[PDB]
């Protein structure tokens, strides 16, 4: 289901306007940072030998 | 072969679905539905905001709504003209 | 910046992350009206400042256009521009003013 159905009492002279308001808080995530890896490539590959 | 393509999640029917929603969204309520509430307005008052918004007095669409709806009904219409000639 | 009108916003840290704190505005109890582009005085058409002109179904008032603060309409919530032929929608109603009974007193 898309979302719920709902349609806006539209007509050439009519309007609505709030009357009271709700202050909200909400959270928004955002990766900043990586973990910092570093790989040796002669002791990964081939190592002590 | 071996290989596969999976269908999108949405189909295209409900992509212009919500199209559809946003429109009419749009149409009847100018802005108020993406912050709330869908708050209905008559169009030339959404207009006349937007008029606003560009710094352009409420009276100069009140005074020129029919150049105004004959202008971005001719703009529209020619829109779908200049899509489908240019084939690039 | 959040869904609503956006207040402000404060800060947090997270492990390897940010977050965002949104504080925002949003409306609610709406209230039906009936509006007018423009209110006829005298065959001169006046136009709201900054709001929006609503009828409670007897009077004419001018009001925000996003809170209801229900005004009386005057000569400094609106500005005359035009006759009232042009406007289409056009209503009739009475525009007080404050000079005239100041000046008879």
């Amino acid at each position: 289901s898309l979302g719920a159905e709902n349609s806006v009492a539209y007509s050439n002279n009519s309007i609505a306007i709030p009357t009271n308001f709700t202050i909200s808080v909400t959270t928004e995530i955002l990766p900043v940072s990586m973990t910092k890896t570093s790989v040796d490539c002669t002791m990964y590959i081939c190592g002590d030998s | 072969n071996g290989l596969t393509v999976l269908p999108p999640l949405l189909t295209d029917e409900m992509i212009a679905q919500y199209t559809s929603a946003l429109l009419a969204g749009t149409i009847t309520s100018g802005w108020t539905f993406g912050a709330g509430p869908a708050l209905q307005i008559p169009f030339p008052m959404q207009m006349a905001y937007r008029f606003n918004g560009i710094g352009v007095t409420q009276n100069v669409l009140y005074e020129n709504q029919k150049l105004i709806a004959n202008q971005f009904n001719s703009a529209i219409g020619k829109i779908q003209d200049s899509l489908s000639s240019t084939p690039s | 910046c959040g869904k609503g009108y956006h207040l402000m916003s404060f800060p947090q840290s997270a492990p390897h992350g940010v977050v965002f704190l949104h504080v925002t505005y949003v409306p609610a109890q709406e209230k039906n009206f009936t509006t007018a582009p423009a209110i006829c005085h005298d065959g001169k058409a006046h136009f709201p400042r900054e709001g929006v002109f609503v009828s409670n179904g007897t009077h004419w008032f001018v009001t925000q256009r996003n809170f209801y603060e229900p005004q009386i309409i005057t000569t400094d919530n609106t500005f005359v521009s035009g006759n009232c032929d042009v406007v289409i929608g056009i209503v009739n109603n009475t525009v007080y003013d404050p000079l005239q009974p100041e000046l008879d007193s």
